RNA sequence: GGUUCGAAGACGAUCAGAUACCGUCGUAGUUCCGACCAUAAACGAUGCCGACUGGCGAUGCGGCGGCGUUAUUCCCAUGACCCGCCGGGCAGCUUCCGGGAAACCAAAGUCUUUGGGUUCCGGGGGGAGUAUGGUUGCAAAGCUGAAACUUAAAGGAAUUGA
């Protein structure tokens, strides 16, 4: 799992947790 | 020692408090995030009741249970 | 049993003509056979083991396992050596270590503390040696001090005649190896370092090759 | 695959050093003298070194061969080093001589020589090889 | 830029001294520098020298015998009493029987034993042995 | 090296670099001790008398030794001055 | 492990190189570390030579070269075998191979 | 020379030198050898100064005659150009010869059957003998060499500055040193020429030999 | 404004599958103007200023000196070669300077013989450049930045095998 890639997963899962936490704020 | 001057003691002691944050054995010691988690609370002993018997497994290379108590 | 020397220097030595492997230190000439130094120190001679260490390369078919083997020898004033040989049985390295530690014996010169009353006793001054990771640094100390070091170089230091001492080690000490030759590096440079009291100029004296080259041309040619 | 192995070669060369008047030119005679000469304990061995002594022979009738020294071969060696001419090549009646080091010899005590002769330094500092 | 001379003089000294030269050239010169070499040569680790005036600062050019093991600076130049002094010495000196730290006073430049012979304190310049 | 009393209790006095006054050491394999002979003033022929130079090994390692000796030859006159 | 040490490219002071085309595959290699040949050859190559000089209508006819400059990917240069893999100390030297044929 | 008129060079002497051409040099200089030159031509060699030659050259006869032992000085020559006039110097001066392939392991190797430990080593070429020179680096022996404008001074003791290349050149720096160790050693008188003619320290090359052959027969 | 190339997409191949490598077409983009963004193996994986410590042959700029060739021609002088010297610069070869765990480095040396000035910054491996708070941005994201918990190793240079 080259860390490039786990950057970018990690990144994605980062935007789906924001926009999680607007839709409830 | 990096920086040399007589009149750098205000430097070079404020670095050392920074870079003593770094040193994990001083991080735990000094805050008090450790100390809350610990389940003595600090304490050496501490007593407590019995709630069941149980057993866990060793780890990879070992096989036995491990007599257990949760208390 | 009898030796027979094949080394020029070996036949001096033997027909009982130069009086002290002491005067062969002097013209730092290169003793190449093992006879010389049991025949100036063979009664004083102590060996002692420093461990047997068993490398092994990896071959097609298995390991092939050698083991070597650290030996430090020396009279208990003035003289240390340190020799290392691996061979494929243990007792064969330790022969052959003795051999390599007896050819590589280095005086030692040993100093005051303080004021200079009896006999000396501590390293001259500070001195260092390096190996590998390991910094060795021997430091004078006051008389009945004792050696205060690790116990691999305590012992060499009890060979060497010194009796008190304070040290220093960085780095791995761990490898015995080169912790073990970092403290003979620091010993070996002990004359190696210039003192007021040696800044008096050298008398030459002229050489055995070169003062018994009658005896030499006739006995071997 | 007929190479011969060391220990035909090394026998051959030492019966070669040591019996070369004796030794002939063909193969049948000095098998004969290699068999009397020297304790050969088979014979396939025995004609193989005899083989090689033969093929020395005729490397060593035309020169000399590197590792091995028969008597004569050498005796004029020494003759041929010992060997000196009649007048020197170190004396001429005009030594070649550039301009420069007539002030090196000017700055020592010999001045001017007997038979030197001065010559034009060449113009044209061209000494160098092209880079490339 | 260059911001002490003494160091940068001693430093000079001792790599030319460590590969085995006869003379040294001291770019910079001053009352520090001339100084602190008297006090090197009374004790006869360096020869006799020679400090060039051009009407800037001059050079100086040095005399070198085989006796010196090393010449240092130390910085910033540490006030030292005279309980300080045996711990200094503790520290940057091979052994008791020679070796000197330099040390400036109100009496003048001079070294360590016998500043301690006229009992004044001072500051710390360098040693040498 | 003496004691208080006076007494030489150094092992032995070692040699020292004719050129560059370091110490030679004891397994200092690569130092020289060379001797030059001495002539006699009307003749030209050897007459017994040396003079004996030591030359440690970083000298010598370094490229200088010849030098070294070329300098301490005509510091006793061995060598012309001019040169 | 530092492996090469100019990087195996000839960048000393510039900071960048603009990069060419290889021309086995399109590879995007820096001008200065792609492998160039300079390749002369003759259009008729060894074995028509003497069939064109004999139908050629003029006499003594010098046939025209042909001047292509060729780059090289590392990638390609190893598999075309133009350059291929030496001893550690063997890397170091840097003179082209001999030139008499 | 020790500014001795017995020692100093003579008419007869440069002479030779300058047939020879020991004065010319090569088109490199290192930085050991700047001050055994003159100057530079415009032809791009150096020349070598005679007088610093000549006291080299004496000064290399001193040490040899200081080694009481004729037999354990050893004398190595692995270029074809010097082996003959090492076989001639040894023979003149008593001096153990090495000719040929320097197997290295001579010096310090006991256990081989060619184990010599000599007191001295002259050196027809620092960089052709580049071996002998290093195994003088392990046993305390000083060493000696012919050593052109170029050849590094690397463990060399007394370099003779010559041109240790031409096969004339070497041959004469062969001959006259065989000729200063006798004269000093006493068994030759200054006042004559030496019998033995230099020629018969030159290397001769195979192709001029069967020309002389012919011409003599 | 849009020639070429070409994320996405479409189809044809291959394949056990092939949302890929190969092929054809092709959108945003690739170009320019005016505004944002502030990250790259943004690398020499190597802070800046200053001093000292070996050679050698080159190369670029400027300057100085010198045989001689070659232009202008009509000789002076400027150009083009050639031979050196000086100062900055990009590098190179060699070295028992010295250092380094070594690979290697004329600096990565002048360090237990430890102090020229000064800035930034690391403290076993993960969790994790994550949670939270703050701040910047149109957005994408940037900067600052934990802990609980987990684990005896993770790792660097070199050696012999496979
Ligand atoms: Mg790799
Ligand atoms: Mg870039
Ligand atoms: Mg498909
Ligand atoms: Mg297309
Ligand atoms: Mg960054
Ligand atoms: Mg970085
Ligand atoms: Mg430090
Ligand atoms: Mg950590
Ligand atoms: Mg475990
Ligand atoms: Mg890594
Ligand atoms: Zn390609």
């Amino acid at each position: 799992m080259r860390a490039k890639w786990r950057k970018k997963r990690m990144r994605r899962l980062k935007r789906k947790r924001r926009k999680m936490r607007q839709r409830s704020k | 020692g990096k920086c040399r001057g007589l009149r750098t003691a205000r430097k070079l002691r404020s670095h050392r408090r920074d870079q003593k944050w770094h040193d994990k054995q001083y991080k735990k010691a000094h805050l008090g995030t450790a100390l809350k988690a610990n389940p003595f609370g600090g304490a050496s002993h501490a007593k407590g009741i019995v709630l069941e018997k149980v057993g866990v497994e060793a780890k990879q290379p070992n096989s036995a249970i491990r007599k257990c108590v949760r208390v | 049993k009898e030796w027979l020397p094949v080394t020029k220097l070996g036949r001096l030595v033997k027909d009982m003509k130069i009086k002290s492997l002491e005067e062969i230190y002097l013209f730092s000439l290169p003793i190449k056979e093992s006879e010389i130094i049991d025949f100036f120190l063979g009664a004083s001679l102590k060996d002692e083991v420093l461990k047997i260490m068993p490398v092994q390369k990896q071959t097609r078919a298995g390991q092939r396992t050698r083991f070597k083997a650290f030996v430090a020898i020396g009279d208990y004033n003035g003289h240390v050596g340190l020799g290392v040989k691996c061979s494929k049985e243990v007792a064969t390295a330790i022969r052959g270590a003795i051999i390599l530690a007896k050819l590589s014996i280095v005086p030692v010169r040993r100093g005051y503390w303080g004021n200079k009353i009896g006999k000396p006793h501590t390293v001259p001054c500070k001195v260092t040696g390096r190996c590998g990771s390991v910094l060795v640094r021997l430091i004078p100390a006051p008389r009945g001090t004792g050696i205060v070091s690790a116990p691999v170089p305590k012992k060499l230091l009890m060979m060497a005649g010194i009796d008190d001492c304070y040290t220093s080690a960085r780095g791995c000490t761990a490898t015995l190896g080169n912790f073990a030759k970092a403290t003979f590096d620091a010993i070996s440079k002990t004359y190696s370092y210039l003192t007021p009291d040696l800044w008096k100029e050298t008398v030459f004296t002229k050489s055995p090759y070169q003062e018994f080259t009658d005896h030499l041309v006739k006995t071997h040619t | 695959g007929r190479v011969r192995t060391k220990t035909v070669k090394k026998a051959a060369r030492v019966i070669i050093e040591k019996y070369y008047t004796r030794l002939g030119n063909d193969f049948h005679t000095n098998k004969r003298v290699c068999e009397e000469i020297a304790i050969i304990p088979s014979k396939k061995l025995r004609n193989k070194i005899a083989g090689y002594v033969t093929h020395l022979m005729k490397r060593i009738q035309r020169g000399p061969v590197r590792g091995i020294s028969i008597k004569l071969q050498e005796e004029e060696r020494e003759r041929r080093d010992n060997y000196v001419p009649e007048v020197s090549a170190l004396d001429q009646e005009i030594i070649e001589v550039d301009p420069d080091t007539k002030e090196m010899l000017k700055l020592l005590d010999f001045g001017s020589l007997s038979n030197l002769q001065v010559t034009q330094p060449t113009v044209g500092m061209n000494f160098k090889t092209p880079r490339g | 830029v260059r911001m002490n001379v003494l160091a940068d003089a001693l430093k000079s000294i001792n790599n030319a001294e460590k590969r085995g030269k006869r003379q040294v050239l001291i770019r910079p010169c001053s009352k520090v520098i001339v100084r602190f070499l008297t006090v090197m040569m009374k004790h006869g680790y360096i020869g006799e020298f020679e400090i060039i005036d051009d009407h800037r600062a001059g050079k100086i050019v040095v005399n070198l015998t085989g006796r010196l093991n090393k010449c240092g600076v130390i910085s910033p130049r540490f006030d030292v009493q005279l309980k300080d002094l045996e711990k200094w010495q503790n520290n940057l000196l091979p052994s008791r029987q020679f070796g000197f730290i330099v040390l400036t006073t109100s009496a003048g430049i001079m070294d360590h034993e016998e500043a301690r012979r006229k009992h004044t304190g001072g500051k710390i310049l360098g040693f040498f042995f | 090296m003496q004691n208080d009393a006076g007494e030489f209790v150094d092992l032995y006095v070692p040699r020292k670099c004719s050129a560059s006054n370091r110490i030679i050491g004891a397994k200092d394999h690569a130092s020289i001790q060379m001797n030059v002979a001495e002539v006699d003033k009307v003749t030209g022929r050897f007459n017994g008398q040396f003079k004996t130079y030591a030359i440690c090994g970083a000298i010598r390692r370094m490229g200088e030794s010849d030098d070294s000796i070329l300098r301490l030859a005509k510091a006793d006159g061995i060598v012309s001055k001019n040169f | 492990t530092k492996k090469r040490r100019n990087n195996g490219r000839a960048k000393k002071g510039r900071g960048h190189v603009q990069p060419i085309r290889c021309t086995n595959c399109a590879r995007c290699v820096p001008k200065d570390k792609a492998i160039k040949k300079f390749v002369i050859r003759n259009i008729v190559e060894a074995a028509a030579v003497r069939d064109i000089s004999e139908a050629s209508v003029f006499d003594a006819y010098v046939l025209p070269k042909l001047y292509v400059k060729l780059h090289y990917c590392v990638s390609c240069a190893i598999h075309s075998k133009v350059v291929r893999n030496r001893s550690r100390e063997a890397r170091k030297d840097r003179t082209p191979p001999p030139r008499f044929r | 020379s020790g500014a001795l008129d017995v020692l100093q060079m003579k008419e007869e002497d440069v002479l030779k030198f300058l047939a020879a051409g020991t004065h010319l040099g090569g088109t490199n200089l290192d930085f050991q050898m700047e001050q055994y030159i003159y100057k530079r031509k415009s032809d791009g060699i150096y020349i070598i100064n005679l007088k610093r030659t000549w006291e080299k050259l004496l000064l290399a006869a001193r040490a040899i005659v200081a080694i009481e032992n004729p037999a354990d000085v050893s004398v190595i020559s692995s270029r074809n150009t010097g082996q003959r006039a090492v076989l001639k110097f040894a023979a003149a001066t008593g001096a153990t010869p090495i000719a040929g392939r320097f197997t290295p392991g001579t010096f310090t190797n006991q256990i081989q059957t060619a184990f010599r430990e000599p007191r001295l080593l002259v050196v027809t070429d620092p960089r052709a003998d580049h071996q002998p020179l290093t195994e003088a680096s392990y046993v305390n022996l000083p060493t000696i060499a012919l050593c052109n404008t170029d050849s590094p001074l690397r463990y060399v003791d007394i370099a003779i500055p010559c041109n240790n290349k031409g096969a004339h050149s070497v041959g004469l720096m062969w001959w006259m040193l065989a000729r200063e160790v006798l004269r000093m050693r006493g068994t030759i008188s200054r006042e004559h020429p030496w019998e033995v003619m230099p020629d018969l320290y030159f290397y001769r090359d195979p192709e001029e030999i069967e020309k002389e052959e012919q011409a003599a027969a």
